[PDB]
């Protein structure tokens, strides 16, 4: 054997074992979810309190590439935030040639080129992150997902981290309940939810909740943080359920 | 720089080159030697563009110094003309071309024979019994064409010698400060101290 | 130079004058302005001598191996597109002037390309310091539907009016006709109208007239 | 035996790491098949979208290299993509500079020499990777050409590749025994896609709702995929037979 | 990032022997068998064309290249190895010598050339070997018909006549028996076919057998005329429908 | 400063029955001032004559640049290079200095030693081949030389008239020019002899 | 040149004159300054032949790539790398281009490019060494939302003008409708054209 | 165990060793606090030498006139990652004629660590850094560690024995955080903290450092008889 | 990273030896036996073929002996295509040299800077050595005639008569016996020719198996000549000496 030892090697089987180790940090991480709404995305993630000196409010999660993208990850932090400054420069590059906009699935696979190619040579390390995004652009709303292995598609709904199977099937129970469409502003209350109820599986440490969303109406196609009164709104809706 | 004259004789290549180093309305040496040994049997002179002159030179000397010890042998005087045309002919096409304009006397020691090169800074090499470099040549080389032998002696191609200094003392506009004699033959360089 | 290219019913067929000129001076009194890319594209070629050569050369050889890569017969607008990125390339320093023309899978074409990497396309077209005499005649006798012997006549009468009126120009006229289904004829000195008169005296000199200094064995063996 | 780790020769002669790429090829359980009609080659997948959360319109295996190449891939989408998009690359610079659509099977050789590259030089690994491409080529026709990670390519009269190819590809043979012919002696690509259908159906014994398939149609100056009700027209069409 | 495979990957066991070489050759072993015939007045290169399936169209995989008007190129080994090695080897015939001469190489430096390529896949940084076996028979005006063998190695020999890969042991000792230096190119594609017929299994006709020859310059596959000079390929390949003529007389 | 005239020189090639024949001044000067009465402008390289025109720097150059790769043609090819091969080879070399070229008028001249036919061919300073079937002319008085070969020239010479009439072509060519003459040699070409000849000119 | 494209009810036209000169030699006079750089987008080309023909190979490369990846490009994007091209390398070319295409949902949309690579939307845009003579009569006559025989007459009538009166201009009017019906190209010879 | 020979390597549970490693050597370092209120932000290092005739190795760097930090592991790494927030620092300033917001710093700080655990041939940096600053948006503290990952606190600490220190002031947090427009009392509640982390030794006057930035205040550092007010 | 598949082909072992250069030699002991042997009139070369097929084209052949120029030949034991690499180099260094001296090269300086390339290999890179050593013969007007050899370390030296390959510890032995200083051309053939007969693994030495080379003075008047022997040519010198 030995076949684990480095990365871009197949095994036997044709699996690459560093790529599945990588997704094993993924697991490890906390919880983050995104939800496919009427004319838009919603994204949540959960934030262990590991110490009351952390300051609330903070050490910001959720990340923005453009003006109309939304990107949130489980798993090494620092990963995901190299993975979002490269998906910040190729957006840049096709906004200046092209003029408009980066469309969500033309920033997927930019994405997934890019964690791709981190699987092709023994020389660096596959990406430490499941990495859940979307936004809004001319052709309506995107949610996607991408693995460590450059894996991704387009999701309805979507959840990553420790708490991703109670996250998972929460998700599923929302896609049949509502065939029709779930609204923008009822996929932030059920985000707070998911995230109260993923945290189950992560329930030692208390944790902080930080939503974003991107909607046609009601942030007008651009990437905006659920802040104040729609927050706090969305906590009590989650705190009423777990009870 | 300007004036420097060669006569490859019976035995010997006898090289003159001019003692002043004139820069603007100053004449700021008279006592300049425009000559280096590359080897123990071979003497170039140089004129042309000022700094450029010594440091290629100088330049080619190292070099055929390095071989001499490489080799632990001396390069024969068509060996040495042929690598310092090939750095000219380099040079010509360079950023910044040397402007150096040389001669090559030399005793080839296995055939017993002496030998001048006139190199220009262009690379055109010529094998000669007389040679001159510059405004020189207009003057010398039809004087020579008149009085050179070519079974003369040293002594005879010295006195061939101070009839070209003499006719450059003469018809030049520039007072070049008389030459310095070197004599290249079997027993290697001296200079003549009494010119 | 004078060079033409004219399509007809079933290809396309192409012809240049023999002249070439440094300054005043006429150089080669028989050189070839036809020049093969590949068995069935041809190129005639105006402008500076040894560009035109070599540029048809280089892309030839390229031609050739793509032809060798893809499994296929080259096509006129590879040779078109190949030819036209290198002379752009060297913003009109490579004074090549063609005029190219072949048959191909798709059909038959013709196409010209100046200097700086502009392309043409037409049905007759002529290039060089001649091509006013040409066009002059082109633009006279050229019709829609010409016949092979037609476009023939066309072509080598359009050559013929740079010989004559152009001082660029001169000597012979080369033909290469490219017709679809066949194999191109390359017609070298397809018309000679300017043979040289037969001189007035033999300048044969008596053995001996000329002064000799010396005499010697020349060694070309090893 | 670190030799079974890059591609260097093994003491037999062979690269491991090559076969082992092809063992990847069958991770994503997905058998695809081609087959070729007088006017058209049609190309089917299957399509199995096991997550209830995904949405299903951005599962394919199924690509627009050209507007007139097709290409599917079986193998891992990561891959897959990889492959993509460097074949379109590869056939949009073809254009540009040799003024001319890239041909089906120059685009297959020239994907398959870089797959050749990679069993050869060892800081890179092959692809996990099966690439069927298709199209209407226009001196040669319709056409199937397809590259493994050894860098082997081939055309084909049809194929199938996948975990249960050989049922396929021995369905498809014994039917070229009994039509004597190199194609599918069908006027219109709709019944050559019924055909296709039909017999991926004979030979893997299950029945295809028209979510279950996958359809990439080549024809003439285009190729197109289809979309489900397009697939479930065809599906009614075979059912009433 | 970047090639950091920049040593050797090929180096000197203790016994002295080139372990990816000896691997590469024994790849060339497990390979096809194909041949070389050298004729009076030209040769021939044969070899069997594998099906890897009924449904692939084995025209549209040749084994049996040309690289320049006047030579040929059959191969034993990894398939995907000898193609790009063709592509190679026919840009150097361009690059390395036609592009300078402007005539095509002969064949003892055109194969001069491809076992250079090969030879520095030996001891570059980072890769392995190529595992094939050339056979590249050719003609040229000053040194007339010839054929060689290129190995893994980069080391060329001439041959009179020989095998290589799967049952060339036996095929070699075929060979010998039937050689003499009087041979016609026609007596020569006879003994092809008979040698080859032995290590082929399946079928035997002209759509599982590939062959081709040098020989006589070819006008008619020039394409064009006007030229006295230039009178044509001398490489041919075989058609399917030739073999089959050669067959029935066999 | 006119590269191509710095020097002064000619050169030029006949062609006569189974025979050629090249011919060149001996001068080297610089513009007005004659240096050298001893400057050769033919070379040969086995049995291939190459006589080079121009600036004196590049003629020395270039002849040392084609016996650099004959010597090594010959060692890969195992035989001489012939007229047509090494006329090719002339011209890539010269066309690789395309924007930055010899200032030279290169002249093959030899005898196909498997064909037997007589070959000659001129090059501008950038490659372009000038074949010929009668002369080729290069250098400071080249149009003098134009005249004097297409009056003289006549064709299937025998070696001995050939000599006669190449030598009247560059001597009376090189009297009409200052900057070429000096001295002259011709070399008469034939299968397996070559002669050559210094001719006695006027010295001004 | 004389060239321009008009935006109209139902999308847009492209017009322009076929005459390529050098001084004043007609090199070409059936020249085709209408480009396809996509399916339903086009170029109007003045300027450097050269310069503008290797524009727009480029520029179909780009649109050719972007398609294979993102669907079809919209024509402001189009536009935008013309521009990317024209600006970057503004000392090294002369290229004046009218980029017009047709979306569906945008409909008729011309974009100018000048010299300098900046680029201007408008309803209506005019180029080339002919355009001059043709400002003050384009200005009256343009109307928005004309009918495509309207908008064919006001093109016709146009270019006929700059082709009278510029010497650099003439031969044929070569124009290309893009609506949603399709691509029709239309040509019209000196003998109607002149006497309008 | 076979998954630490270099930082490119991801163990079987998807760990990274050599991450791990350089994470130990701050563990072994001198114990550093960090703490702030809304007006101040205050570092307190304990300094360590070699033996009696050694200096005391110096653990506090100054970054830019409103910014600065405080190191814990290897101190040529802190050298190289201080220079580099000095540069930041500093091009934000020339370029923008703006002050570098303490949180772009931890941004910067944490992709440029980030890119050393992904390559082969480098090694993680082996320092983790207290951040203190005031900009814009009032005081600030930052926790680096090598991992890459940066976080924002009112107060902290990082070294051997830190636990200590940091269970004070998760105990005192209500109390620090309102001392506003008052350094002494700030710096005394971050001397009482570095307290809770000292065995058989005790803070002297050539062993204490300590730094402060704030409202009216310059990133300052203190050493020597400065210190002896707080012992 | 790949660290892990380095073989670090450029280093010592703990005795101080050269591991690949060691091995490099090991295969060269292997290969067919080449001598050189110096006359006071010309140098003589000869090597012996590697196991020959009978359907070989021996004419056409060239596998030992190979002209680095006109003065200058070589003599090959080892891989033939390593050999091949070194000897254009060597071959485009003699050109070189003419170019800028306008004189042929002396002997031992293309063998210096041949064995520096070699040399080169052993220190840095991380490449595998040439698996070739060689013998040269040559001739220049200040050393006369010389032979050289240099192997795999890029180590060479002189001698008056020396074998590579395979057998040398016999074959040295032999020509340290019947080996003189006054020795002619002639009679260095026939010494040649018997070593190689007494020391080959083969059950008789043949023309087929064996290359042949001499460099004289032997032309007419202070001029050298190379003379690689043709096939019936070393028919007739085996004859010559009763070896068949
Ligand atoms: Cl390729
Ligand atoms: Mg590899
Ligand atoms: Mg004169
Ligand atoms: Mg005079
Ligand atoms: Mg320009
Ligand atoms: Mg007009």
């Amino acid at each position: 054997t030995g076949y684990d030892l480095s990365n871009s090697v197949f095994s036997p089987d044709g699996r690459n074992f560093q790529v599945e180790y990588a997704v094993k940090a993924v697991e490890n991480g906390t919880t983050s979810i995104g939800i496919k709404c009427n004319d838009g995305v919603v994204f949540a993630v959960e934030k262990l309190i590991t110490s009351k000196l952390l300051v609330p409010q903070k050490n910001v999660k959720i990340q923005v590439v453009d003006r109309h993208i939304g990107c949130v990850y489980s798993g090494l932090i620092p990963d995901g935030r190299h993975l979002v400054n490269r998906g910040r420069e190729e957006a840049a590059s096709f906004k200046k040639l092209y003029k408009t906009p980066i469309p969500i699935p033309a920033f997927a696979d930019r994405l997934g080129q890019y964690v791709q190619a981190h699987t092709l040579y023994n020389s660096v390390r596959p990406f430490g992150v499941s990495t859940i995004f979307g936004g809004v652009d001319k052709n309506g709303a995107h949610l996607y997902m991408l693995e460590p292995s450059g894996s991704y598609w387009g999701y309805k709904g979507a959840a990553t981290g420790k708490g991703r199977q109670s996250a998972k099937a929460e998700l599923e129970k929302l896609v049949d309940h509502h065939p029709e469409g779930l609204s923008a502003r009822e996929a932030v209350k059920q985000a707070a939810k998911i995230i109260y109820l993923a945290h189950e599986d992560n329930k030692e440490k208390d944790f902080e909740l930080e939503i974003s969303w991107c909607s046609l109406s009601e942030t007008n196609g651009l990437h905006k943080f659920v802040k104040g009164d729609l927050l706090q709104e969305a906590i009590d809706f989650a705190q009423k359920e777990i009870n | 720089m300007d004036i420097i004259l060669g006569i490859r004789v019976q035995d010997s290549v006898i090289l003159a080159s001019s003692k002043a180093v004139t820069r603007g309305i100053s004449v700021l040496k008279d006592s300049d030697d425009k000559t280096r040994q590359l080897s123990p049997h071979t003497l170039m002179s140089f004129a042309g563009e000022a700094g450029d002159t010594v440091q290629f030179a100088e330049y080619i000397q190292a070099n055929i110094q390095l071989y001499s010890i490489r080799e632990d042998y001396e390069l024969s005087p068509q060996a040495v003309s042929s690598f310092v045309r090939q750095e000219l002919a380099k040079s010509i096409r360079s950023r910044r071309p040397y402007q150096v304009n040389v001669l090559i006397g030399g005793y080839d020691k296995k055939k017993n024979k002496p030998e001048l090169y006139q190199i220009d800074y262009l690379g055109t090499k010529v094998e000669l019994p007389y040679g001159a470099h510059g405004y020189s040549g207009f003057y010398t080389f039809s004087l020579l064409d008149h009085h050179y032998r070519p079974d003369m002696t040293t002594e005879e191609g010295l006195d061939l010698l101070k009839l070209c200094v003499q006719e450059l003392e003469k018809r030049m506009p520039m007072d070049f400060k008389g030459v310095i004699v070197k004599i290249v033959d079997k027993d290697g360089i001296r200079q003549v101290d009494d010119f | 130079t004078t060079i033409v290219g004219v399509k007809f019913n079933n290809g396309v067929v192409i012809a240049a004058d023999t002249r070439s000129t440094q300054g005043p001076i006429v150089a080669d009194k028989n050189c070839a302005k036809l020049h093969r890319i590949s068995p069935k594209i041809w190129c005639a070629g105006a402008g500076t001598a040894a560009d035109t050569e070599a540029v048809t050369q280089l892309i030839g050889s390229n031609i050739e191996l793509h032809s060798l890569y893809t499994s296929r017969e080259p096509r006129v607008v590879s040779a078109l597109q190949m030819l036209k990125q290198h002379l752009f390339k060297y913003q009109g320093h490579i004074g090549a002037y063609l005029i190219v023309a072949g048959v191909d899978p798709t059909g038959s074409h013709l196409f010209s390309i100046d200097a700086h990497g502009s392309t043409d396309v037409g049905y007759y077209l002529s290039l060089g310091s001649g091509s006013l005499a040409a066009m002059a005649v082109l633009e006279s006798h050229w019709k829609q539907d010409l016949t092979k012997e037609e476009a023939i006549k066309l072509a080598s009468d359009a050559i013929q009016a740079g010989i004559w009126n152009d001082l660029g120009s001169g000597s012979n006229v080369d033909v290469c006709v490219m017709e679809i289904g066949k194999d191109a004829e390359y017609l070298r000195n397809y018309l000679t109208p300017n043979v040289r008169e037969e001189k007035q005296k033999s300048y044969k000199f008596p053995r001996g007239t000329t002064a000799v200094l010396k005499e010697s064995i020349v060694n070309i063996c090893d | 035996g670190y030799d079974r780790h890059i591609t260097i020769f093994s003491p037999e002669g062979r690269l491991y790491q090559v076969e082992y790429a092809f063992k990847a090829t069958n991770q994503t359980n997905i058998n695809s098949l081609a087959v070729r009609g007088k006017d058209c080659t049609v190309v089917i997948s299957q399509k199995k979208v096991p997550d209830k959360l995904l949405d299903p319109t951005t599962v394919s295996y199924i690509f627009c290299i050209s507007r007139t190449i097709g290409m599917v891939v079986n193998g891992p989408i990561p891959d897959a993509r990889n492959a993509a998009l460097r074949a379109k690359a590869e056939a949009a610079e073809f254009r540009y500079k040799y003024g001319y659509d890239m041909p089906c099977d120059v685009l297959a050789k020239r994907m398959a020499n870089l797959s050749q590259i990679y069993t050869q030089r060892a800081y890179m690994r092959p692809l996990g990777v099966i690439l069927t491409f298709v199209s209407v080529d226009e001196e040669l026709g319709p056409s199937i050409y397809k590259t493994d990670p050894a860098g082997y390519y081939v055309g084909y009269k049809a194929t199938a590749t996948g975990p249960k190819q050989q049922e396929i590809t021995t369905n498809l043979e014994n039917h070229f025994k009994k039509s004597k012919i190199d194609h599918i002696n069908e006027e219109s690509w709709e019944k050559v896609v019924e055909f296709a259908i039909t017999h991926m159906i004979d030979a893997l014994g299950t029945e295809f709702s028209k979510n279950d398939l996958e359809v990439g149609v080549a024809t003439k100056d285009k190729f197109f995929t289809l979309s489900a009700e397009n697939i479930e027209e065809r599906l009614v069409a075979i059912a009433e037979q | 990032m970047t090639d950091r495979y920049s040593f050797s990957l090929t180096t000197f066991s203790p016994s002295g022997k080139l372990g990816q070489i000896d691997y590469a050759l024994t790849a060339v072993k497990q390979g096809v068998t194909s041949l070389g015939i050298k004729a009076t007045n030209g040769v021939v290169i044969a070899t069997e064309k594998k099906s890897s399936s009924p449904l692939a169209m084995s025209e549209t995989l040749s084994k049996v290249s040309l690289l320049t008007p006047d030579i040929g190129a059959v191969y034993s080994g990894m398939g995907p190895d000898y193609r790009v090695l063709v592509d190679k080897s026919r840009k150097v015939a361009h690059t390395s010598y036609k592009r300078i001469y402007g005539e095509y190489p002969p064949t003892k430096l055109l194969v001069s050339e491809v076992a250079k390529i090969m030879q520095e896949a030996t001891q570059s940084g980072g890769v392995r070997p190529f595992g094939v076996s050339l056979l590249i028979a050719g003609h040229d005006e000053f040194n007339g018909f010839s054929l060689y063998q290129v190995d893994p190695s980069g080391s060329y020999f001439p041959w009179k006549a020989t095998a290589i890969g799967k049952g060339s042991v036996a095929a070699k000792t075929f060979l010998e028996k039937r050689w003499n230096d009087e041979l016609e190119l026609e007596d020569a594609i006879h003994i092809a076919l008979l040698t080859l017929k032995e290590s082929v299994e399946g079928e035997f006709n002209g759509d599982t057998i590939e062959l081709a020859i040098i020989g006589d310059e070819n006008p008619d596959l020039l394409g064009y005329t006007g030229i006295p000079t230039d009178k044509g390929p001398r490489f041919r390949k075989l058609t399917s429908q030739e073999i089959n003529d050669r067959l029935e007389a066999l | 400063s006119d590269p191509s005239s710095i020097n002064g020189g000619i050169v030029v090639a006949m062609t006569g029955k189974d025979c050629v024949a090249i011919a060149c001044d001996l001068r080297l000067g610089s513009q007005s001032l004659g240096v050298s009465n001893k400057f050769e402008k033919i070379f040969h390289y086995g049995h291939v004559f190459l006589g080079i025109t121009g600036l004196a720097t590049d003629v020395t150059t270039l002849n040392e640049m084609f016996r650099y790769k004959t010597n090594l043609y010959k060692l890969k090819e195992e035989r001489a290079i012939e007229p047509e091969t090494f006329t090719q080879l002339v011209s890539s070399s010269l066309y690789e200095r395309r924007f930055g070229p010899y200032f030279v008028g290169p002249v093959v001249a030899g005898i196909n030693s498997k064909s037997g036919k007589p070959f000659i061919a001129g090059f501008d300073l950038i490659g372009c081949i000038d074949e010929a079937k009668d002369f080729i002319v290069s250098g400071t008085a080249s149009d003098q030389l134009f005249g004097m070969c297409e009056s003289l020239y006549e064709p299937n010479l025998e070696p001995e008239d050939l000599f006669e009439t190449i030598s009247q072509a560059l001597l009376n060519a090189a009297d009409r020019d200052a900057l070429s003459g000096w001295g002259a040699v011709v070399y008469i070409i034939k299968k397996d002899e070559v002669v050559k000849r210094y001719l006695k000119m006027r010295q001004d | 040149t004389s060239i321009m494209a008009v935006t109209f009810k139902d999308g847009v036209i492209l017009g322009a004159d076929s005459r390529t000169t050098t001084g004043a030699y007609i090199a070409n006079r059936v020249t085709d300054k209408l480009t396809r750089v996509h399916d339903k987008i086009w170029c109007c080309r003045s300027g450097s032949a050269a310069d503008t023909q290797a524009i727009a190979d480029i520029v179909q490369y780009h649109l050719e790539l972007y398609t294979s990846q993102y669907g079809t490009p919209s024509t402001e994007t189009a536009a935008s790398v013309f521009k990317e091209l024209c600006y970057e390398n503004k000392d090294n070319l002369t290229a004046g281009i009218i980029v017009a295409g047709y979306d569906d949902k945008n409909k008729g949309e011309v974009y100018t490019i000048p010299l300098g690579g900046s680029v201007h939307k408008l309803p209506y845009a005019i180029a080339g060494s002919g355009s001059t003579f043709i400002y003050g009569y384009c200005d009256k006559n343009f109307r928005e939302n004309m009918s495509k025989e309207e908008t064919v007459d006001f093109i016709k009538h146009s270019l006929s003008q700059a082709i009278k009166w510029d010497g650099s201009s003439g031969g044929v009017i070569r124009m290309v409708v893009l609506t949603a019906a399709g691509v029709e190209r239309l040509i019209f010879y000196p003998d109607e054209y002149e006497q309008l | 165990n076979n998954y630490d020979g270099d930082t490119v390597t991801f163990s079987p549970t998807g760990r990274l060793f050599q991450v791990e490693y350089a994470l130990e050597a701050i563990k072994q370092g001198s114990v550093t606090v960090g703490l702030r209120s809304n007006t101040h932000a205050v570092l307190v290092a304990l300094k360590r030498n070699a033996d009696e005739l050694s200096s005391y190795q110096k653990k506090i760097i100054k970054c830019d006139e409103h910014m600065g930090l405080s190191l814990a592991g290897l101190a040529p790494d802190a050298r190289v990652l201080s220079n580099y927030l000095r540069q930041q620092c500093n091009y934000s300033s020339l370029v923008f004629n703006r002050k570098l917001a303490v949180e772009r710093a931890g941004h910067l700080l944490c992709d440029k660590a980030q890119k050393n655990t992904q390559s082969y041939g480098g090694r993680p940096y082996g320092v983790g850094l207290l951040i203190i600053g005031y900009d814009k948006s009032g005081a600030h503290l930052l926790e680096f560690q090598p991992s890459g990952n940066v976080t924002e606190l009112y107060g902290t600490a990082i070294g051997a024995r830190s636990q200590g220190a940091k269970t004070y002031l998760e105990r005192t947090l209500d109390t620090f955080i309102k001392i506003d427009g008052n350094p002494d009392e700030l710096i005394k509640a971050g001397v009482e903290a570095i307290s809770q982390s000292l065995r058989d030794e005790s803070l002297t006057v050539d062993n204490l450092s300590i730094a402060i930035v704030g409202k009216d205040t310059p990133f300052t550092i203190y050493d020597g008889e400065a210190v002896a007010k707080y012992i | 990273g790949s660290r892990r598949y380095d073989s670090r082909t450029t280093i010592f072992s703990p005795e101080g030896r050269l591991y690949q250069v060691e091995y490099a030699l090991e295969s060269i002991s292997h290969a067919g036996t080449a001598i050189g042997i110096m006359a006071s009139d010309g140098i003589v070369l000869a090597a012996e073929r590697k196991v020959t097929s009978t359907l070989l084209e021996q004419d056409t052949s060239t596998e030992k002996l190979y002209k680095l120029n006109d003065k200058i030949a070589v003599a090959v034991a080892g891989l033939t295509a390593d050999a091949e690499i070194l000897i254009n180099t060597a071959r485009i260094h003699a050109q070189n040299y003419l170019k800028t001296y306008n004189e042929d090269i002396p002997v031992e300086i293309l063998v210096r800077r041949l064995s520096d390339i070699k040399q080169g290999y052993t220190q840095h890179g991380g490449l595998r050595p040439f698996g070739v050593s060689f013998i040269y013969a040559g001739y220049d007007d200040r050393y006369g005639y010389q032979l050289y050899t240099s192997n795999p370390s890029g180590n060479y030296t002189g001698w008056k008569a020396i074998s590579v390959g395979a057998n040398t510890s016999a074959a040295q032995t032999l020509l340290q016996m019947d080996y003189k200083d006054d020795m002619k051309v002639d009679d260095a053939i026939e010494l040649a020719l018997k070593t190689l007969s007494k020391t080959t693994d083969s059950s008789a030495l043949t023309y087929d198996r064996l290359e042949f080379a001499t460099i004289r003075k032997g032309a007419n008047d202070g001029e050298v000549y190379q003379k690689i022997f043709k096939p019936q040519e070393i028919k007739d010198i085996l004859v010559k000496t009763g070896i068949t």
